[PDB]
RNA sequence: UGAAAUAGAACCUGAAACCGUGUGCGUACAAGCAGUAGGAGCCUCAAUUUAUUGGGGUGACUGCGUACCUUUUGUAUAAU
């Protein structure tokens, strides 16, 4: 029962090369270079999937810091004010209010400013 | 136990040989061992010693810059020997005598349970004619079946020797695969008694 | 038996044999459970 | 339509003919022929031969006015290679590739 | 004319007849869910900030459908350590449509 | 002629490496395993009462990020 591996090898190698499309040079053409580029891409994606949550919080905090400083206090005093006023609004929503509706954020800072 | 033949006569068969149980694990092993006994296992491949030539070292060990080699008939090389080349081997297993007997008891009992056994008083053909037996199977409502009789006739053999899914066997040359492969089994009352005693 | 299709070995009867050196996921890749360089890792090794 | 001529088997490297092909690509039937007849490259005799055959195919088989034609497409491919051995010093041999090229020209309005 | 609500551990800025997908909920298709713990309601100019919830104000949403997201391949590789593990993932979600924001 | 002629004699099928041609996008002030997570712009298809989404291509700009195997106490290793 001789088994020829050409057919299964072809679609196996093709599966890796299809996943390596858009890569430069040998990384999208030859399997030996493409297989470890696909693995490395998956490793970056797994780590960057944690770092994304880490990077957007930095973005929200900076946006909130700009908004609070435009009218009144800083971010460090803003978060303390929201915490003392029992305001649960997340930094994601706050940064969206600051960047897209400045009247509401002005009213939102006042509630934090009167609480300290 | 109490079965009825085609005409209507009452025949009683022992439960120890026709109503036992279905042991699928037991039946599978005996059936699959019979199929392994059908293999003849005649094949081989050449090892390093068997392939033509390849006795000298193709080049010196050091200096040439090539991977070291000891023979051109290495299993790594094209045209080289087979590492672990196949040889002829025996595929027949041992089924215990009681295991074979128990499997045939299980199969026959199961054949009755799914209405695949047909008891007939006798099944004889006057002339060695395929048409005569084809017509007799039609009235028996078994166009494709396995006929089991004692002393298979010398003209009943010729009648069934051409019908596609039909075989006539002696009770002493009935195998576990034949009882399962065929759609129905037409066993004569005389042949059913032989299985009653031999199982 | 019913048919040559529905004949099963009665689970627990059969076990899959172990194949050494067939990749990372199989649990026996690259060494066959032999460990690292040593006499017992070599081709003709024995316990004597 | 597009009238095609092929010059499969030209005994010359493809790299040497791609330079000649890059100067007649897109040119009119007349400018391309002047470029080819005053070129110093060997690949120009091969391109002109295939271009002229494409012109006759348009004039004869397709009944098309050659005065309004143009080199619509041209590309040079690699052909079959003749493999030779070249002795070197110290009893060593290399492989020599004698490359050939296929020349495909398409003329059209 | 917007509200801030909590669903699936996250917070969402919603508007009327907006398709918003959230974490999986135990509700049938077409079932209406009411969120009576909104964090903030801004109706044009009036701002009602909850501390931590806006009393009375609520949002009614309808469960459009439940489904899986895009397939993620999860690749783990330890170099020089004979280790490699891959698995797939599809996150469950519900599609909500915000009907109205009750003040 | 043939059903078929990118079945035309190097002739069934005709993969990959490798080499061309065409189209779309990007690219000549910017430093590195060449990806990944974001992301503007552009191009192209399907709906939709008409740039609003969705699919596809590209990837300006930002963050992070020194291949794989083997062998090792320990390798981006300038160790195999």
């Amino acid at each position: 029962a001789r088994v020829k591996r050409g057919v299964q090898a072809n679609r196996r190698h093709k599966k890796i090369l299809k996943r390596a499309k858009g890569y430069y040079g040998a990384r999208s053409r030859v399997y030996r270079v493409a297989v470890q580029a696909v693995t490395k891409a998956g490793q970056y994606a797994y780590r960057d999937r944690r770092n994304k949550k880490r990077t957007f919080r930095r973005l929200w905090i900076a946006r909130i810091n700009a908004g609070a400083r435009l009218n009144g206090l800083s971010y460090s005093r803003f978060i303390n004010g929201m915490k003392k006023a029992n305001i649960t609004i997340d930094r994601r929503v706050l940064a969206d209010i600051a960047m897209h509706d400045a009247a509401t954020f002005g009213a939102l800072v006042e509630k934090a400013k009167a609480e300290l | 136990m109490d079965l009825k033949t085609v005409t209507g006569a009452a025949v009683e068969l022992s439960d120890t040989a026709f109503g036992r149980e279905f042991n699928e694990a037991l039946v599978h092993q005996v059936v699959t061992a019979y199929l392994a006994g059908g293999r003849q296992g005649t094949r081989a491949q050449k090892t390093r010693a068997e392939v033509s030539g390849g006795g000298i070292k193709p080049w010196r060990q050091k200096g040439t810059g090539r991977a070291r080699a000891g023979s051109i008939r290495s299993p790594i090389w094209r045209g080289g020997g087979r590492a672990f080349a196949a040889k002829p081997q025996d595929w027949s297993q041992k089924v215990n005598r009681k295991m074979y007997r128990g499997a045939m008891q299980c199969i026959l009992a199961e054949l009755i349970r799914q209405e695949r056994l047909i008891l007939v008083e006798e099944l004889t053909i006057s002339a060695p004619k395929t048409k005569e037996l084809i017509a007799k199977l039609s009235e028996l409502n078994a166009p494709r079946a396995l006929i089991i009789t004692k002393e298979v006739d010398e003209n009943l053999y010729l009648a069934a020797r051409n019908i596609p899914h039909v075989n006539v066997l002696d009770t002493s040359e009935v195998d576990p695969v034949s009882l399962i492969a065929f759609d129905k089994v037409i066993m004569s009352v005389e042949a059913a008694k032989q299985f009653e005693e031999a199982l | 038996g019913l048919r040559l299709n529905e004949l099963s070995p009665g689970v627990g009867a059969k076990k899959t044999a172990q194949r050494r050196g067939r990749g990372i996921g199989s649990g026996l890749g690259k060494t066959g459970g032999r460990g690292v360089k040593g006499q017992k890792s070599r081709s003709g090794s024995s316990i004597r | 339509m597009e009238v095609t001529a092929k010059l499969r088997g030209a005994a010359i490297s493809a790299q040497k003919v791609r330079l000649v092909a890059d100067e007649v690509r897109g040119k009119s039937i007349e400018r391309a022929l002047d470029i080819l007849t005053y070129s110093n490259k060997k690949g120009a005799v091969f391109v002109k031969k295939c271009l002229n055959s494409a012109i006759a195919n348009a004039e004869h088989n397709h009944g098309l006015d050659i005065d309004g034609l143009k080199v619509a497409t041209i590309y040079v491919d690699e052909g079959i290679t003749l493999k030779r051995i070249l002795p070197r010093a110290k009893g060593r041999a290399d492989r020599i590739s004698k490359r050939t090229c296929h020349i495909t020209i398409k003329v059209g309005e | 004319m917007y509200a801030v609500i909590k669903t699936g551990g996250k917070q969402h800025r919603v508007v009327v007849d907006e398709l918003l997908k959230v974490e999986l909920l135990k509700a049938e298709q077409g079932e209406t869910i009411t969120f009576n713990d909104v964090l903030m309601v801004v109706d044009g100019e009036t701002v009602k900030i909850g501390q931590p919830v806006v009393d009375g104000a609520s949002v009614e949403v309808e469960v459009i459908e439940h489904g899986r997201g895009e397939k993620i391949r999860i690749v783990k590789h330890n170099r020089r350590k004979h280790y490699h593990k891959e698995q797939g993932h599809r996150q469950w979600y519900t599609l909500l449509k915000i009907k109205a924001i009750n003040a």
